[PDB]
């Protein structure tokens, strides 16, 4: 009669003296609670999101502008030199959302200035995803799209390619700062999305400056570039073999 | 927006009724929730696409207005 | 992505010829076993929660090393990461099957796996052995003869085998 | 992990700024209240296996249908994952005694709950009534303030579970 | 980013145990020298512009290279590159004395910080130097016994030094 | 003008969520707070019309070029405007004093202050060397937990204007 | 988004003179009331889902014809919807419940609730009768003397009462 | 009969592959740090009469019901079979200490144990209260620093109440 | 399987006695004796196919008869699975490596190895000399300490198959 009555003082006794070798420390996993400390991507994780709701107060206004400047133009230094006091002043009211005024900002001569101008096309298209979107971008046809869309209808549009799309509209919308998100497991990317987030961002202190060594080169379009336009490879070999041994 | 045709901006009033509420709920509340009715200004050359991203989502406008002209 | 149409239409092109006879043989062929594929791919959709549960079931039991303090799956927010890597791997599974070429699985999902586990700290053998078990647990759920009509199909099971077997490699 | 430090800094570093007077009056109300709590930590630290065995009898007898075979409670191994689990949330209860906050919960358990209940099919019924005894265990074990943090953090768990 | 408290819960958790009341000791005796370590660092916070002068003083008066043309601090925007770089560190050391460990440095100051500067030129021997100045600097206010009652504060002193070094260390 | 209380209730509903320990624990910080708070308002209070005296003798006293015409500080109606100012930032310092916040302060002064500052003229450091002798003489009116609490808002009010 | 010394403090800047005796005196007598409000604000907080889940049980037992086909919560995302609604209203009244002001709720929702609900077609008089079952099961949970020191907390309940009570009349 | 290293071993060749490098090192780590438990299993040893005496002494003045006439411990035989069966259990959980395997343990105490005991009438709750008494005398030795170099063998601890406790939960 | 440990727990477990000064001195051998032994069981491992291939040609090229048609080696199977019999036989010298015993070549080949041999006409010559191949082929990859070690444990495959 192992326990007849509805008391079970010998089963609990015994599933509490068993689950001491279940819970035994396991071989390691200091370097292994956190991961993010691998990714190096611990604080923009632990950055939580940074709303503006319209009837909102002086405080934290400061604050947003504050996320804004440091997410849109990454951890370069704007100077209240460049500040737009205006798109500040009618975001204040709500006059524009934080959608417009990061519009603005991309479409500034502070943002042209560190990312367009002293980068080729595909940093630009890579900065671009990183800054107002928060991801990497997952395949070539991303950089050909948003090429030829800069090239054919300016960089007002392509801008606006990013601003209002819908991947914007959903994931933050009209009153949420941008975030870097691809750290996370978002729907439908690449396994090269991640890769291409962890790439770019080398750095909680570093920053994508211009005033640098390197030219500001492109951290990712080799990396981005060989899966979609590889599988050739094979026969364009023998095409190459041939041409030579002509 | 250098040219004429960038000016004219137009204001339009956005209600989110349970046409876009049904989408909302299917999709899910990854944002935060906001009021049905609200306001939203627009220029003459982003008309056509973010009216049509508004319709596309589901919300409904009441009227819209011409800032300019 | 490329499945076996739009594959045999590349291999087509990039010789500058068009479809030989016999590629139009086998590409009808694979249309007309096209209705078991469906109901192959079917059976992984329906079944998905069960092969997951059954090769984390088996996968943990032995392996316990995961779910101890200082395991990976440990703090009860990487274990719904474990479940959730499972989920999509089998999806692409899926994807890959209904399609017919590897393509799908090799291109989205399992080109820049392998370095992302190295790089969080994670095990891949143990990842591959989590693959291994859900092919293990859906053959059965893919075999399965009921409410459905009866025929060969050990080309279908060959072929998901071998997808499982390539995700596998591909993350050990 | 949030703390009241760590929330503080977090909020403050949000803002590229230094810790003002807010931050340092939420800093040392912490450190104030962080006396009870050690003491709560403590007492629960000592009487782990009384907690542990008390809320596996109780979540037994509330669900008696779990012990019978062809279900989920059967066996020595199962009932021994359970009084792991219940050692878990007891544990991660005195850790938020400790840090004074949901930091160890929010992360540990409360995230990735619903799922990991969802795919293998635990209940969360089951878990509310062990800490409705642990709850229950606490009132009697602690007394004054330490009581009242205790039962803050239990029925936080609670709540995350229902 | 861990405080005290949550580094010995994390080393807890590893053990997979709870938290010994050794532990548990060091963690109460930490509570009650908070008082000690807020006013620390409030006195940090109150004369954080006037540390920032001081050490941009010394260190431009003892280097001198950095701004005649072809140094790294010559325009109006590298000047206030450097002034900015300063108050961040002093802020993030804040941070640190505050927490009571120097989590908060490595996971966001010198996450990228070696890198960044290797990159732009910067000399890193120069904020080094500039570290160290705040770091003379600092201790004057922290000992400013005015206007706080007597006790000893040696080790928030000696604590707050060493994250002084600790991040001279990580940028040279 | 949101003190400890009302960013909780910000932050909180910023996250959709109810409030937990770590914030209640802050609020409870801060009602203890308000007592001598509250002491050290009444305090000032009292002491208003002496401050806003001693503060433009002071201000006078360093910047003695200020006096001489030909400068800002030279006219009757602008040593008023000087008594004035001072009594706006003493008043907002007693306010931040009970709401135990730099709500009222921050708002109410740091909110566009150095573009007042800069359009019309006012040198910053004589509002500093103003506050410097209110910080020097409340060290004698004010003592213990009050003393320190209103040196600290006056310190963030020097940082502000600096 | 002010509470009771930020609305003081906003009609001594209307008057512009300093803050008077009989202000300090009721701002230092709610403050000595401030752990009672603070038990009610975790009572609140604790027992939440559990007065969501009896006041839609009560409210849908006395009345219907919601469940039925055609009522405005039968789908079961639109119900879902209006749990969501309880939950949100009943956190914002133990908000202005913490706060002491019950304009932070006021402004921000109460006037647009009108139009919003009006426009969906949900009956209003409906979420009233759900507020006045809230107030009822809330004021019954802050009734609870168990676990607690006892005192004459009255004030509480009306102030709370109130808050529900004028909420109600608000959306109705 | 096993140990660590066979049973890993066992493990793999039942898998029919090599020892991972993970395996590898797990193994490694048990041989380095092994000295601790030649050390701990030394405690045991040396110590032995000290446990039986103390858990025996301690079991009888909690448990009067057993050295009364008519209960099961009364004559000299039955209380020197007692002590008999304590010494045992405590061999063998030396054994599977010195082993860092509990199969020895599981294979040539506990296998038969639970029955005999039942089919003796022996309360075996009495056996699992005595063999919990000996764990406690036993880690009041396995704690002493004396005669041995300071250190930190807090799993050893924990390994050795494991077995301890599966001496108990397999004759309760 | 017989090792260290095992064979001291055994012989003090006969005896029916505790462990004492012999077996803790045999037994700490083992422990300290265990690093040099995993790494040769690293690199066996890790060169695993090229030692395996070696080891199949050099029967081959000793047994230049052995692959001639209508006898043993002849055809493909028989060559796969000759790789299949020299990697069973590596893997349990690392297992034996590993473990610092000849627990698992005693137990999972040499037990039962002549009656196999003899019922399926398996030559032993061609396994003892392709050891004897693995045996000079670990002098170039291992040196040291661990080279003896692993000369012992092919060195006991071979005795045992002659
Ligand atoms: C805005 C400044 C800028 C430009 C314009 C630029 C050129 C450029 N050419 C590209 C591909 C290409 N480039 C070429 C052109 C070359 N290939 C053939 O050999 C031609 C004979 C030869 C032309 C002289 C072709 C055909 C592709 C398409 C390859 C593919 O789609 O796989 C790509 C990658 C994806 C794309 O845009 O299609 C870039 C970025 N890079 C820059 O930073
Ligand atoms: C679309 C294709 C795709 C895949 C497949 C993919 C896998 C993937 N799994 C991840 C996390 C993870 N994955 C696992 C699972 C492993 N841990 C255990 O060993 C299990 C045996 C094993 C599961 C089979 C764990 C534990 C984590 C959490 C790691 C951490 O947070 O530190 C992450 C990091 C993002 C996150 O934290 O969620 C990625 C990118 N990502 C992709 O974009
Ligand atoms: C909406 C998606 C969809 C599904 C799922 C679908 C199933 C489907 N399977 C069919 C026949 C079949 N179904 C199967 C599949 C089963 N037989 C094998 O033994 C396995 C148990 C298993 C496959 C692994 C087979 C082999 C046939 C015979 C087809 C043939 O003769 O080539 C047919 C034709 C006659 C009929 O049963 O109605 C349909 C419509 N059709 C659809 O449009
Ligand atoms: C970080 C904190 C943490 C939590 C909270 C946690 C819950 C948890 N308990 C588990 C085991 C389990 N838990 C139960 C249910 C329990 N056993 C029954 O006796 C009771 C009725 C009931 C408790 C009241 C069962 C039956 C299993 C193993 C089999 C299964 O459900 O899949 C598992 C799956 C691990 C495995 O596959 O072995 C998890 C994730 N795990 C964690 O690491
Ligand atoms: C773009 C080139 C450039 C500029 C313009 C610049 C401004 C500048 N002027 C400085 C010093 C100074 N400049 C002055 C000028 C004043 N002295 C008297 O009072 C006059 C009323 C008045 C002169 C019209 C003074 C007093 C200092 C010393 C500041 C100090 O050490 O506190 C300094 C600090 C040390 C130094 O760099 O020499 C800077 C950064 N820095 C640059 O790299
Ligand atoms: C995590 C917080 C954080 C840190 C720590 C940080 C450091 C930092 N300093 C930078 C620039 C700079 N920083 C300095 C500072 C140097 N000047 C003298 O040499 C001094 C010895 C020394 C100061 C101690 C200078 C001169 C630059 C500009 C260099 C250049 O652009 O060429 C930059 C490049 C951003 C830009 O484009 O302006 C970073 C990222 N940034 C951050 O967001
Ligand atoms: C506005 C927010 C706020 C803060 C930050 C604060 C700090 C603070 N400082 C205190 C006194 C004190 N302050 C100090 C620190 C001083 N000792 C000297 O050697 C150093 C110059 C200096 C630190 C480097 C010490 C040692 C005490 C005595 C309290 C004790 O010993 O525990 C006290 C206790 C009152 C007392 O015992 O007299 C508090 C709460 N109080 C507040 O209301
Ligand atoms: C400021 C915070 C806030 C509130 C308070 C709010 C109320 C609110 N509830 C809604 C949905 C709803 N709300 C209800 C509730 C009704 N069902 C019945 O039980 C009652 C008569 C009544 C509640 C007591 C229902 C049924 C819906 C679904 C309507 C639909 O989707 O068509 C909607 C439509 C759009 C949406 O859900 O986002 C609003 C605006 N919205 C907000 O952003
Ligand atoms: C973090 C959240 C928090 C909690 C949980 C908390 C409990 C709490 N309640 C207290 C006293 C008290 N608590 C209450 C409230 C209760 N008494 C009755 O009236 C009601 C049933 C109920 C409120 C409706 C009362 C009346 C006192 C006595 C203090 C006084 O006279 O004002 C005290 C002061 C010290 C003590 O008496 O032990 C604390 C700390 N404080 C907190 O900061
Ligand atoms: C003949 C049988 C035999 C015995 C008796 C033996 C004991 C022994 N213990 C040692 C160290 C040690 N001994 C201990 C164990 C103690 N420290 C812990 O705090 C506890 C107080 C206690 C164990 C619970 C520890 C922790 C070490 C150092 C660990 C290491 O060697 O790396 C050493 C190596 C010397 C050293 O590194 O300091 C030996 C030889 N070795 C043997 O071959
Ligand atoms: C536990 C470890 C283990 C060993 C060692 C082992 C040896 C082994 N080898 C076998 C067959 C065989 N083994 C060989 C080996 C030859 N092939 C080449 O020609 C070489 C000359 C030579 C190898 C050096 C051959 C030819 C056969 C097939 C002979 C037959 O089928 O009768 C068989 C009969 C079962 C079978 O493979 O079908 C066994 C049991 N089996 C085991 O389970």
């Amino acid at each position: 009669p192992v326990a007849p009555p509805l008391e079970f003082t010998r089963e609990a006794e015994r599933a509490a003296w068993l689950a001491g070798a279940l819970t035994l420390p396991s071989s390691l996993g200091h370097t292994e609670t956190h991961g993010q400390e691998r990714i190096r991507a611990v604080g923009a994780l632990e950055a939580a999101q940074v709303t503006l709701r319209a009837p909102f107060t002086e405080e934290q206004f400061q604050g947003a502008l504050y996320a804004i400047y440091k997410q849109v133009f990454g951890n370069t230094y704007v100077m209240e030199s460049e500040r737009p006091t205006t798109a500040e002043s009618q975001l204040k009211d709500g006059r524009i959302t934080v959608r417009g005024f990061i519009r603005l900002l991309a479409k500034t001569e502070a943002y042209k200035s560190r990312f367009l101008y002293t980068t080729s096309q595909n940093r630009f298209i890579e900065l671009n995803h990183k800054l107002l979107l928060g991801r990497a971008p997952y395949d070539q046809a991303e950089i050909i799209r948003h090429l030829d869309l800069w090239n054919s209808q300016g960089y007002d549009a392509e801008i606006d390619s990013y601003i209002e799309s819908e991947e914007y509209q959903e994931f933050f919308g009209e009153e949420v700062v941008p975030f870097f998100r691809g750290f996370k497991y978002q729907v439908g990317q690449n396994p090269l999305g991640f890769n291409g987030l962890v790439r770019l961002y080398d750095g909680y202190a570093g920053s994508d400056t211009e005033r640098n060594q390197s030219g500001q080169v492109a951290r990712l379009t080799d990396r981005l570039s060989r899966p979609v336009r590889e599988q050739s490879s094979v026969d364009r070999i023998e095409r190459l073999l041939r041409s030579y041994t002509s | 927006a250098i040219t004429t045709q960038g000016k004219r901006i137009y204001k339009i009033t956005v209600s989110e009724a349970g046409a876009y509420a049904t989408n909302k709920h299917r999709t899910g509340y990854r944002a935060p929730i906001r009021q049905s009715n609200y306001t939203l200004t627009v220029p003459y050359d982003r008309f056509l696409p973010e009216m049509i991203r508004l319709h596309q989502s589901g919300a409904k406008i009441v009227n819209v207005t011409s800032v300019i002209s | 992505m490329n499945d076996v149409f739009t594959r045999a239409i590349a291999q087509a092109d990039l010789k500058g010829s068009f479809l030989l006879e016999s590629d139009l043989d086998k590409l009808a062929s694979f249309a007309k076993e096209g209705v078991k594929r469906l109901d192959a791919v079917a059976a992984l959709t329906n079944n998905a929660p069960a092969i997951i549960s059954d090769a984390a079931h088996k996968l943990f039991a032995e392996q316990q090393e995961l779910i101890q303090p200082g395991g990976n799956a440990y703090p009860h927010r990487r274990m719904a990461a474990c479940l959730r890597d499972m989920e999509i791997i089998l999806r692409y599974v899926s994807y890959a099957l209904l399609a017919g070429d590897a393509s799908v699985l090799d291109d989205r999902c399992l080109n820049g796996l392998r370095e992302t586990y190295n790089a969080l700290g994670t095990p891949t053998q143990s990842v591959a052995r989590a693959v291994q078990l859900m092919k293990d647990a859906a053959m059965v759920h893919l075999k399965s003869t009921a409410n459905v009509t009866v025929g060969d199909c050990s080309s279908l099971y060959s072929e998901a085998a071998t997808y499982f077997d390539k995700a596998a490699a591909s993350i050990a | 992990s949030r703390t009241v430090i760590t929330e503080v800094i977090a909020t403050a570093d949000s803002q590229g700024r230094f810790l003002n007077s807010t931050e340092l009056q939420a800093a040392f109300g912490r450190f104030e209240r962080a006396v009870p709590a050690i003491e709560a930590a403590r007492a629960l630290t000592k009487n782990q296996d009384a907690l542990v065995k008390g809320a596996v009898q109780a979540v037994f007898k509330k669900f008696p249908y779990v012990t019978q075979p062809g279900e989920k409670g059967y066996g020595d191994s199962n009932q021994a994952k359970c009084a792991r689990d219940i050692g878990y949330y007891l544990r991660f209860i005195t850790y938020s005694l400790v840090a004074s906050g949901t930091g160890p919960l929010d992360d540990y358990v409360i995230a990735g709950l619903r799922e990991v209940n969802r795919a293998f099919n635990l209940n969360p019924l089951w878990y509310i009534e062990a800490l409705n005894y642990i709850k229950g265990e606490t009132g009697k074990l602690l007394s004054g303030q330490s009581k009242t943090e205790a039962l803050l953090y239990i029925d936080h768990a609670i709540n995350a579970l229902s």
